[PDB]
């Protein structure tokens, strides 16, 4: 128990961690399911004990650093698991590893979640912290008190937007079949696909004009 | 194929066609030779030596001759009726003319008829076991005789 | 001094574009997106899919037609659904791009062709215009809009009492430095003498909530006394 | 509606889950795997996207002053409760309390409470400053005064708010009181969240589901066929299940491809209204609720906002 | 060379037009490869 095993059960099979259940079988049912028809418990056939099978701890394994032309020192998130299983730091994200913890806050300069961002500052390294809104402030507020500009600015900011892209075109039959003819002929059975591609495309290269 | 309209109304199935420019056709230049080129070897691959070996060896010691720099015409093989397998994978025996390679493994042994179907891909038996195994993607032809 | 902080304003765009290139990133992105899925595509034609080789020649000069259509079928399966998969991605990124360019043309309409009063639809400020400016596979706006800067706090109040009448201000807000009340348009501190021009007269002083006392000037009695 | 929920999918693990021949045989169709998780991740990050566009929208984290005279106008049940853990009002809570193999969920990058300070922000600044915090720097104005000008802004003179202030105050309070009793009473009040969250739940029951399948294979369990047949046999079997599951992955993804597109376009719909109906006041009929538009008030919920629109 | 042509270069088939190259070949190195994984350059068996 409480190890990822390769379990054999009398019929089936798995990978996980195998744990004292408290669930309530029947007297005559074997393994139990969960709502998406995944084995979640097993009985035992030896022993009319349950067991719990949780799956082996996996997740994705994140890189956060500054840019190369910055420096070389990186930090490393594994996403979702804990600290055990692997300058360490438990987040509601994950294991985060060569990233300082700090409890100031700041700006989010590098996202990694649940309100924690990192960035690379100064001696200087890489340092996790809860991020930061903004400025905290209060208003004067009170019921005969106004607040009036008595100056101005001319602010010019700039928008950009997409609006085009590439036309692109794929003629479907040389990117399948290559100036071949034993292919072409193989895919005429297929019908009207290389027609249905080529037409999507057309459509988005006008579009793209429009 | 009459005109490029015929092509414009051939590609939307219709007598009429509307204002536009329509994509019809793909414009592709043919090749107006065949080049073929190999490098210049006057030598016959030494099929003889391993063919016509007086004795052979045994499966479980199955003797091995590599083949290299030479030219190996294999009609001399496929075109003669002394064999009764010749059963080629990955290879269409015809085309083995056309074809070059960087090395050739002659693997030469001795059965009993039963057991031949076991000299294949993905066989199993005494032989395909223990004895002589073809990989999955084995890419070459087995030729067998009584 | 408007003019003057106009083209400051404007060569501060120019410094900042001149130094640092993250600035067109929306751009960029497009580009290397499409770029992407194009590396995508070629690189699914070195694929095998099961097949002997991810070379269609090579079948073709290897195997009989028998095998070779075979192999060939493994290979055009393969290579039409990694084309189906490139189109049905360009259909939903053209269907982004599209949106993109019916908000650009709606900006240029609403921002460039007029003055739009609709909040940081048109940079974060009160707008007062836009200039559009090309750019690759996209278009460039810079918003030229109007921010409050110095503030000064004022006590106010929504009326004043002159003779037992309550009067408002027609447009703008009574204010007061400590001392005097006046009367100044609510976005500038222009403060003027509260008179019958600046305001107008409705109903009577037990009414209102917060409402003071001061003297309203009739510009008529000084005429007629004089 | 403004935020899914972040997805991930491994490929190869959903697959081929733990088996080495079955990745092998996985590796001969190329980027699929790649491409998947990387529309994927683009999905994840617009999500973060969506909410940063819609709730970020003020620079300074504002709160109300300790005093509450706003006219006679009542804001208990919009303002931060201090007493609760989770710093929200009274409506956030209810709205809280009225939505229920190589997957992983990332959590999004903005906490609910963080969601909900940004709200709180946005709500301070909208009662102490008007929309004077969105041009700018924030100018206190008293709430009275605030609604003198929210009537200019609809073509009804100031001293009809002034002469029936207290009149328009016990209006504004009877209708927050009838959205408590609304969000109480009925949950279908919330339909265009639930239906979010159900939407994204199934599309995951069915990937799931989707392993149990055969696909015209032996058998649907992997581990099975590799301990019942020979590899030339095993390996076409395999083929049968990874096109299959392959396929399914692809269905998924494509799904949800088109899915945050339709978020996408819910959540720049609703940063337009926190910005054109909060930040302002909206003359545009009919896009800041039913009436002529006085002032709107936003509300954190599960994946989405809510708007109070004050109409007259 | 300068032609469309159908070439077998050591079984490397193809269709093409062979131009001289500028390409600077290690004298181990065969053929050359161009970003898609295609073949972009060869040695001529019987000329280096
Ligand atoms: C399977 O066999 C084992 C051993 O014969 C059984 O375990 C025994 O159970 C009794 C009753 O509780 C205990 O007193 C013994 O201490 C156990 N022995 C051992 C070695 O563990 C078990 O009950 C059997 N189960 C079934 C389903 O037949
Ligand atoms: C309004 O603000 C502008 C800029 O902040 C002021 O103009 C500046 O005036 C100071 C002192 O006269 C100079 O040092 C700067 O060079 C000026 N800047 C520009 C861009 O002209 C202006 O004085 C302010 N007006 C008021 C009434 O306070
Ligand atoms: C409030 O404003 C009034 C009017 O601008 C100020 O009164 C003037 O003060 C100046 C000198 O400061 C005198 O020369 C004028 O005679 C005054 N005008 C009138 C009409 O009496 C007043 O000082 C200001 N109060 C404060 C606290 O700034
Ligand atoms: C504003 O002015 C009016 C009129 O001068 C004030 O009303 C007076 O109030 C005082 C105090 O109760 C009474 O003694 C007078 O009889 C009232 N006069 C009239 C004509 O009603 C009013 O009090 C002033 N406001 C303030 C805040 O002092
Ligand atoms: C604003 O409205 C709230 C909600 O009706 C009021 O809170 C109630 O206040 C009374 C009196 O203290 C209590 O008995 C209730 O328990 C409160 N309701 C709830 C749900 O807690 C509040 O009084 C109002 N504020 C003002 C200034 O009138
Ligand atoms: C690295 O960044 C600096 C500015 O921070 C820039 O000037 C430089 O071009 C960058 N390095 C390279 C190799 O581009
Ligand atoms: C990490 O491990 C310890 C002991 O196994 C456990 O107490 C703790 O709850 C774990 N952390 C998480 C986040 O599960
Ligand atoms: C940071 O906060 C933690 C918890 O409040 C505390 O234990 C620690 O001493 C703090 N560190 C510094 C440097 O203030
Ligand atoms: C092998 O011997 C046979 C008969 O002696 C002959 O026909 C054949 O050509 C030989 N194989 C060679 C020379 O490769
Ligand atoms: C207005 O007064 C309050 C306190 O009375 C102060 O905190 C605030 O800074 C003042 N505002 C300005 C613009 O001076
Ligand atoms: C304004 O607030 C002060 C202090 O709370 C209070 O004494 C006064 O009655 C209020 N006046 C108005 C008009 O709201
Ligand atoms: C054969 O090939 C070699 C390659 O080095 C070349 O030197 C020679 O001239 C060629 N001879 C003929 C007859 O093709």
């Amino acid at each position: 128990k409480n190890k990822c095993v390769n379990f054999n059960f009398n019929g089936l099979t798995g990978t996980g961690v195998l744990t004292e259940s408290n669930k309530k079988f029947l007297p005559f049912q074997q393994f139990g399911r969960d709502i998406a028809d995944t084995t979640d418990a097993v009985r035992d056939p030896q022993t009319l004990e349950i067991l719990d099978i949780t799956p082996c701890s996996f997740g994705g394994v994140s890189v956060i650093t500054p840019g190369t032309n910055t420096s070389n020192q990186v930090a490393v998130l594994y996403q979702d698991v804990n600290c055990t299983e692997v300058n360490v730091f438990q987040t509601r994200a994950g294991c985060l590893i060569g990233a300082e913890h700090v409890n100031n806050s700041y700006e989010c300069d590098i996202p990694i979640g649940a309100g924690i961002c990192a960035s690379y500052q100064t001696s200087q390294s890489i340092i996790a912290y809860t991020m930061s809104l903004g400025a905290e402030n209060s208003v004067a507020y009170s019921n005969n008190s106004i607040a009036i500009p008595t100056n101005f600015t001319i602010s010019v900011t700039t928008e950009i937007l997409p609006v085009s892209m590439t036309k692109t075109s794929v003629d479907c039959t040389m990117y399948i079949c290559g100036d071949s003819t034993e292919c072409s002929n193989l895919l005429l059975q297929y019908g009207s696909f290389c027609t249905q591609l080529n037409r999507a495309l057309t459509g988005i290269a006008v579009e793209q004009d429009k | 194929a009459l005109d490029p309209l015929s092509e414009t109304k051939c590609t939307l199935k219709s007598f009429t066609v509307e204002k536009g420019i329509y994509q019809t056709s793909n414009f592709r230049v043919q090749p107006t030779e065949s080049i073929v080129r190999f490098p210049n070897i006057t030598n016959l691959c030494p099929f003889g030596e391993v063919f016509n070996a007086t004795r052979f060896a045994s499966v479980y010691a199955w003797n091995r001759k590599r083949i290299s720099n030479c030219v190996a015409d294999y009609s001399v093989l496929y075109n003669s009726a002394s064999f009764s397998t010749f059963k080629c994978y990955g290879v269409s025996p015809t085309k083995l003319n056309d074809l070059c390679f960087t090395n050739v493994y002659a693997d030469s042994f001795v059965i009993r008829g039963d057991e031949v179907r076991q000299i294949a891909p993905g066989q199993t038996g005494k032989i395909a076991d223990y004895n002589y195994k073809l990989p999955d993607d084995f890419t070459g032809c087995v030729i067998a005789w009584n | 001094l408007i003019a003057n902080q106009f083209n400051s304003a404007i060569g501060k765009i120019q410094d900042s574009l001149s130094s640092t290139a993250s600035a067109l990133g929306k751009l960029q992105d497009v580009v290397n997106q499409n770029a992407q899925a194009l590396n995508t595509l070629v690189k699914q034609l070195s694929s095998n899919f099961g097949a002997i080789s991810s070379v269609l020649n090579d079948i073709l000069s290897r195997l009989d037609p028998p095998e070779a259509e075979v192999q060939i079928d493994r290979l055009i399966t393969g290579r039409l659904q990694s084309l189906q998969t490139y189109v049905t991605q360009q259909l939903i990124r053209a269907a982004e791009i599209r949106a993109s360019a019916n908000l650009a043309a709606t900006k240029m309409s609403e921002c460039v062709l007029g003055q739009s009063k609709r909040v940081d639809f048109c940079g974060k400020g009160y707008h007062l215009m836009s200039f559009p400016q090309s750019a690759p596979h996209g278009v460039v706006f810079l918003h030229v809009t109007y921010v409050p800067a110095q503030e000064k706090n004022f006590t106010t109040a929504p009326a004043i009492c002159h003779d037992g009448k309550a009067h408002f201000p027609r447009e703008g807000v009574f204010v007061s430095n400590g001392t005097h009340w006046f009367v100044t348009q609510r976005n500038f501190y222009e403060p003027q003498i509260i008179t019958t021009d600046n305001t107008f007269v409705s109903g009577n002083c037990d009414v209102v909530i917060g409402i003071v006392n001061n003297t309203v000037y009739d510009p008529l009695q000084p005429e007629l006394d004089s | 509606p403004v935020s899914m929920t972040k997805t991930s999918v491994d490929c190869t693990m959903y697959i081929c889950g733990d088996s080495t021949e079955c990745s092998n045989l996985l590796l001969q169709y190329g980027s699929f795997c790649t491409q998947l998780n990387r529309a994927l991740t683009g999905i994840a990050v617009e999500q973060d996207k969506n909410t940063q566009e819609v709730f970020a929208q003020v620079k300074q984290i504002y709160k109300t002053p300790p005093i509450k005279d706003f006219g006679g106008f009542n804001f208990s049940q919009i303002l931060p409760d201090p007493s609760k853990p989770s710093k929200r009002s009274f409506i956030e809570d209810l709205l809280f309390n009225k939505v229920t193999n190589g997957l992983t969920v990332l959590p999004p990058l903005l906490t609910d409470e963080m969601i909900a300070q940004y709200t709180s922000a946005l709500l301070a600044g909208t009662i102490t400053s008007g929309w004077t915090f969105g041009a700018g720097a924030a100018l206190q104005i008293p709430f009275a005064m605030q609604m003198a000008y929210r009537f200019n802004g609809i073509g009804v003179t100031q001293n009809v708010l002034y002469e029936n202030q207290k009149l328009i105050a016990n209006q504004f309070n009877s209708a927050i009181g009838k959205i408590q009793d609304s969000l109480s009473s009925t949950a279908s009040a919330l339909g265009k969240l639930q239906d979010v969250v159900n939407q994204n739940a199934q599309a995951l029951n069915t990937l799931v589901k989707q392993l149990s399948s055969n696909f015209g294979a032996i058998s649907s369990v992997l581990n099975d066929i590799l301990s019942r047949l020979d590899p030339p046999e095993a390996e076409v079997q395999i083929d049968r299940l990874i096109t299959g599951r392959l396929q399914s992955l692809q269905t998924y993804v494509t799904q949800q491809l088109i899915r945050a597109a339709e978020i996408r376009a819910s959540a720049n719909l609703a940063a337009t209204k926190m910005s054109e109906c909060v930040l302002g006041q909206s003359k545009r009929v009919d896009f800041c609720g039913k009436g002529y538009h006085l002032m709107s008030f936003p509300q954190s919920a599960p994946h989405g906002v809510v708007f109070l629109h004050v109409t007259y």
